């Protein structure tokens, strides 16, 4: 007369002959609909030599099925049960962006159950992106960060994304300190591939995000603009003292150590080319 | 021989569960005492704002349908047993960073006739604290780690304290840096009515003789030579030298303490601050 | 250190008042956190001190509501609102903000009434110490307000201030006066070559000093 | 909660001086234990404070290499080694638990009495204090009950049995040479002292000295 | 032996040898079998964990196979990578002596059940691998019992103090040889006359070189505040002169 011996006759009765990889839908011509939304626990790191964000991301899917239903007046008035998602069905919503990481969530969760067969479910994840990172206005910079999720194996005429949210929630947001998110917007697309003539739906978040300029302007850029405004004292220095070119040669390797100390920072990428890197040559040139 | 025969009897899989947890008289909140006890704080990796530290939390719970006559069984009070088997409620880390999240070992657990399970599992943990790295390094580092079940709302369980502070005793000194207290509080959300969590606040100080010695003397030294180039007579011509020598140690010692301080652009460093002041004073002292 | 600095010494105030006692830091103590890490502390004669204000800006889980405190970034004020009889006592200023952590001066309270006429008696010596060879003339001064009052010895009219001995106690609870007694000791050989003692005491309730004297041969 | 200290001590100067502090009904372990200096003039000054957990040590400007403190984890009890001892240290000492930026001094110990002089043992004290020879007789008169020379505290000086017990005197110790020298004083109706048989009485624990002596008009 | 983090990385062979009743049998019954290989999954093993571990395994996770006599007899012998977190003296560096310990032990049993008896007082060391930096000076091991706040009852222990050298031909070929040498240059200086006008040149280069060198020896050294190193001492005193 318990609620555990009420709980455990329920799930013995509504997983006596159950299969796991059928795909729960009320028929075949029907589709099924999942839910879909981020949050950000924390913006771990942006590593923009490697082109690579690293986020923690809880991932919330909602969806539903007929075959796990019950009625709560049969079991003492229980509503929501918690069970391990590995003993049911799960749409693999893997991101198409991934660079040496974890395609899929690895933890595998437990997940909600209602009794009119509604299912959600809530894992952590850790994800490393990439992003097409521009680096010209370094380093009051703005960068576009996309991820791009997905079913894998299923088309849309099956399975159907919608998104929960129009925009990724921040409840739960740590301030990392040395990115502030602007702004980020989700966008339901479809395509088409070259393996099949199906159409295959996909859902991406678009990060707008700005660099914090406080740090790198009072370390990086204020000794590099400050020792380029030797290079034209050295001529109002009279020749009889004779240490001129000893000004010249220190100005000019402190500027080339400069100048290969931020080929580092920046990704050695061909597309542009950094601003500050632009100005040190031309002043290295003169 | 009779330990074998409780066993069986208390982890019957057709007579026990798993995956549901114990609850009596119309779902009652099962109460979950933890309580956290520090070994040793290894390391603070103050650049990229992680604490990894060596911790054994203690848990207990009351536990109804693993009791057992005590009589019977020659009269035996405590019994092991496998963590993986028994249910136990997650109790993990959310601030964590490395992706790592639950403990490392999974012990055994202690259970007693009454039902109630005491069970502590050692980890090692690496959280994520924020460096308030003003006064570098004469400072304070409030490094925050919060516990709750990730699986479990406000709804089956409830986390309470046993003690106002983390114990200390298999603390052993931590060497470089050196804790003043261990305060320890459960926040409550009053609006979200389902947010429960414990959260410990670890205030730690460091012992600055090592920096001190390493770096404040050799960047003084080094900027006294600020004031000291006038003095020297214009006719032998060595001012330039002298100058632009000083101005390259300043820029290197920049250089190398912005590379050890976090990149928290919240705030300045107050060193930093003295050194960029120096600077642009010394390239006033060149033109 | 963070020297700190409270005023007054001492502020007699009667039942029922209103007090109020300032405590001021020699250097700012607010914390970089932002809130102020201040201690007020009660000590009673003859027992530990107690606790009635942590965090100022709080108060502290045991004592009533009639204690206030506050004050701004430096300048600190703890405020009672009636004096009652157990409120008798020392209070004490505690900083928390830097290391290492300090205490007060020391804050003396007690209550305050009417003057009162000082009884004053002196005593010769006795038989047994004269038996023993030795000479100590006690002078009471007792059931007297305020504390201000001073004690004058003098042998044949001369001024004495060698072998004399002032204690005095503290507010008395059920009369609300003071006491002070002042102890003459000499040897028995020169009891016997003076001839006039006098104790006199100099109280703001007497326009005269008391004069109190004896000869030893009469 | 409860705290337990160490009984009385004395020692001869230039000696050290181990007091003991004990604690149980918490986290012994967890959290800094500091202790608080009280001279029986005035003020209250620190000595530091330690964590039992590790051997983190602080000290006040003016008290280094005074004192020097020690943990135990095994046995809760925290100790404290005294450096070389001079006659301007004799005071109180306290115990107490603390946590800073947080709740803090929420309990205290008993108070450890620490006093040095030059002594071994002396016996308390019988001398009367009779009424001066030439006083003109009022409705009332004071008595006198004086000790001198005893060592060491405390000393109790009642009348019969607390039969005059109302407008009594006690007054703190206070030295002369090398010891301690107390008197005690009531206010009497001079119509019953020649007829009721009164007669000072002085108990010393110490020493178990149980001494009365009736005091008789001249 | 990673000081800059004070982490000790070891590679060792854990020998545990136990018995009980349950799993004999009778050889004259079973064609004259004597010890037969089990994967250790399958039967009961005690737990011994270390303490002084820091971002490492505390339980072996490799479960070999474990050998079983006639009698009841188990012998089992797990290989493991181990980190342990020592407390790095570095005073006379670099030719230091080093002091690390490690505390194995049950976790979940009393003396009163399980009881550590050290086979060998020493650790063996045939299958020894010569570093060529470090050479072992000792491995003592101790047993102890200690009591935790959790429990009434003690529990067991066994502390093994490993005291190693450093080979100090690296180091006092490449780092204080050459600082010692540049110091030779400190006094020089006044030596050389005025006229000529490159004094402050030598002065400037000779600070900027110690600056460096202390510069790269305080990478080496770990960030321990509780004494100095007795090379950082030099240069710094060399500095102020
Ligand atoms: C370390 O950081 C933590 C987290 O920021 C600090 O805890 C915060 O402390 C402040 C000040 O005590 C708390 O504010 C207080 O909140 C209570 C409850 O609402 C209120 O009654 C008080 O009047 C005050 O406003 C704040 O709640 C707390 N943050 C929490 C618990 O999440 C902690 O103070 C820091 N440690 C140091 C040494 O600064
Ligand atoms: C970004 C760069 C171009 C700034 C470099 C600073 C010069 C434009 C200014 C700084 C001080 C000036 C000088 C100030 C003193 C005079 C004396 C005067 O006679 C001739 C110009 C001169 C040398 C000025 C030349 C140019 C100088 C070097
Ligand atoms: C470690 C550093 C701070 C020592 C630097 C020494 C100078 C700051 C002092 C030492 C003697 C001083 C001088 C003492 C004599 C005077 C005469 C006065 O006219 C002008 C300043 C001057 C040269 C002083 C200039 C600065 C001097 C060189
Ligand atoms: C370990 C350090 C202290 C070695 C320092 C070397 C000096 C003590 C020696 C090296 C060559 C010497 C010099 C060699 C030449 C002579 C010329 C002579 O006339 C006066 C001493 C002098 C300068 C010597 C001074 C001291 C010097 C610099
Ligand atoms: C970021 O890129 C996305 C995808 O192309 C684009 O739609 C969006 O406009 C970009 N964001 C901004 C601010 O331009
Ligand atoms: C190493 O430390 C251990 C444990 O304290 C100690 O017993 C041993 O004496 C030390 N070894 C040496 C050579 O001092
Ligand atoms: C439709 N999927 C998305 C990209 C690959 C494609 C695919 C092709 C074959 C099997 N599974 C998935
Ligand atoms: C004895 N172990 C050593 C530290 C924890 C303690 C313990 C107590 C009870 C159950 N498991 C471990
Ligand atoms: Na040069």
């Amino acid at each position: 007369e318990t609620r555990a011996h009420a709980e455990e006759r329920l799930l013995k009765k509504l997983f006596s002959g159950y299969n796991k990889w059928s795909r729960p839908v009320a028929n075949i011509s029907d589709v099924v609909l999942v839910r879909f939304g981020l949050s950000i626990a924390q913006l771990i790191d942006v590593d923009e030599k490697n082109q690579m964000m690293t986020t923690n991301v809880w991932v919330k899917q909602e969806w539903h099925d007929y075959k796990l239903r019950w009625d709560p007046a049969d079991y003492e008035n229980v509503t929501s049960i918690r069970i391990p998602s590995e003993l049911i069905w799960r749409p693999d919503i893997v991101l198409y962006n991934n660079a040496d990481g974890d395609f899929a969530v690895t933890h595998l969760t437990k997940a909600h159950l209602f009794h009119d067969g509604r299912v959600q479910w809530t894992p952590p994840a850790i994800y490393k992106s990439s992003c097409s990172i521009d680096v010209t206005f370094f380093p009051f910079d703005q960068q576009n960060c996309t991820m791009k999720f997905g079913s894998w194996t299923y088309d849309k005429a099956k399975i159907d994304l919608v998104n929960m949210h129009s925009r990724v929630d921040q409840l739960d947001f740590w301030e990392s300190g040395e990115w502030v998110i602007v702004d980020a917007v989700g966008t339901y697309n479809t395509r088409k591939y070259e393996c099949c003539a199906e159409i295959y739906p996909d859902i991406t978040y678009a990060f707008v995000i700005r660099r914090l300029p406080l740090f790198y302007t009072i370390n990086l850029i204020i000794p590099c603009l400050l020792i380029s405004c030797l290079t034209v004292l050295v001529f109002y220095l009279p020749s009889e003292c004779g240490e001129k070119i000893t000004l010249c040669i220190s100005v000019l390797l402190s500027l080339t150590v400069f100048l290969l100390l931020i080929t580092e920072i920046i990704p050695s990428t061909s597309l542009v080319i950094p601003l500050i890197g632009e100005y040190l040559l031309f002043t290295m040139i003169f | 021989d009779t330990e074998e025969r409780l066993v069986e009897h208390l982890l019957d899989p057709s007579r026990y569960n798993k995956l549901i947890r114990p609850a009596t008289n119309g779902s009652e909140l099962v109460t979950v005492q933890l309580m956290v006890s520090l070994a040793q704080l290894i390391s603070v990796h103050e650049r990229e704002q992680i604490m990894t530290t060596n911790v054994w939390l203690t848990q207990e719970w009351e536990d109804y349908r693993l009791t057992w006559k005590p009589e019977e069984f020659d009269n035996m009070k405590k019994v092991r047993l496998p963590s993986k088997h028994i249910w136990l409620p997650d109790v993990v880390l959310y601030n964590n960073a490395d992706g790592m999240y639950e403990v490392s070992f999974y012990s055994n657990a202690v259970v007693s006739y009454d039902g109630s399970i005491f069970w502590l599992p050692p980890a090692i943990y690496k959280s994520a604290c924020k460096i308030e790295v003003k006064h570098f390094p004469f400072d304070q580092q409030n490094c925050t780690m919060k516990f709750r079940s990730w699986t479990y709302d406000r709804t089956e369980i409830d986390l309470v304290l046993k003690s106002e502070v983390a114990s200390l005793d298999d603390f052993t000194p931590s060497g470089e840096w050196d804790i003043v207290a261990l305060p320890g509080r459960r926040n409550e959300n009053p609006d979200d009515s389902t947010y429960v969590d414990i959260t410990y606040d670890f205030i730690i100080r460091r012992k600055p003789l090592f920096y001190t010695i390493n770096l404040i003397i050799p960047c003084v030294l080094i900027t006294s030579l600020a004031i000291l180039v006038f003095y020297l007579p214009s006719d032998c011509g060595e001012k330039m030298t002298l100058c632009i020598s000083v101005l390259l140690a300043l820029t290197v010692f920049l250089l190398l303490i912005s590379k050890i301080v976090p990149p928290t652009s919240l705030d300045v460093p107050l060193v930093g601050k003295y050194l960029m002041f120096t600077m642009v004073l010394v390239t006033f002292s060149i033109v | 250190d963070v020297l700190m600095t409270q005023t007054p010494l001492s502020l007699p105030v009667s039942l029922g008042d209103q007090a109020s006692i300032s405590c001021r830091s020699s250097q700012s103590i607010v914390h970089s956190n932002g809130n102020t890490y201040l201690e007020w502390y009660l000590q009673k004669p003859g027992q530990s001190p107690k606790l009635l204000i942590y965090k100022v800006s709080n108060r502290f889980s045991g004592v009533p509501d009639r204690f206030s405190g506050s004050g701004s970034g430096t300048d600190f004020t703890l405020k009672i609102s009636r004096v009652e009889a157990e409120d008798l006592g020392v209070y004490y200023c505690f900083q928390g903000s830097h290391v290492p952590w300090t205490f007060g001066g020391g804050t003396k309270l007690e209550i305050k009434r009417a003057d009162a006429a000082p009884t004053v008696s002196i005593f010769p010596p006795s038989s047994e110490q004269l038996t023993s060879g030795g000479a100590s003339v006690v002078c009471f001064l007792n059931n007297f307000y305020p504390k201000d009052i001073n004690v004058k010895w003098k042998i044949d009219g001369s001024e004495r201030q060698n072998g004399v001995l002032n204690s005095w106690t503290d507010q008395d609870s059920k009369d609300s006066t003071y006491s002070m007694s002042s102890t003459l000791t000499l040897t028995k050989d020169e009891y016997e070559r003076h001839n006039s003692y006098t104790c006199e005491a100099t109280h703001k309730t007497s326009t005269s000093p008391i004069v109190k004297s004896f000869n030893r041969n009469e | 909660v409860q705290l337990q200290q160490s009984g009385a001590e004395v020692m001869k100067p230039g000696a050290s001086v181990k007091i003991s502090c004990k604690g149980t009904g918490y986290t012994f372990s967890s959290y800094w234990i500091e202790w608080v200096k009280q001279r029986p003039g005035h003020g209250l000054e620190r000595i530091g404070e330690i964590l039992p957990g590790s051997g983190s040590t602080n000290y006040n400007e003016k008290f280094r290499g005074k004192a020097t403190f020690t943990a135990d984890k095994s046995s809760k009890t925290a100790y404290m080694q005294l450096s070389s001892l001079t006659s301007e240290d004799s005071a109180v000492y306290y115990c107490a638990r603390y946590l800073p930026y947080y709740y803090a001094m929420d309990y205290w110990g008993q108070g450890t009495s620490v006093t040095v002089s030059s002594a071994k043992t002396t016996p308390p004290s019988v001398y009367p204090l009779a009424p001066g020879s030439a006083a003109q007789t009022n409705s009332m008169v004071t008595l006198g009950c004086l000790v001198k020379g005893y060592f060491p505290e405390p000393v109790t000086v009642t009348w019969n049995s607390g039969s005059l017990s109302s407008g009594v005197h006690t007054f703190p110790a206070v030295l002369q040479s090398d010891l301690y020298t107390l008197s005690s004083s009531v206010t009497v109706p001079s119509s019953t002292w020649p007829s009721e048989t009164v007669t000072c009485n002085v108990a010393h624990p110490a020493s178990s000295t149980k001494v009365d002596k009736k005091i008789v008009p001249r």
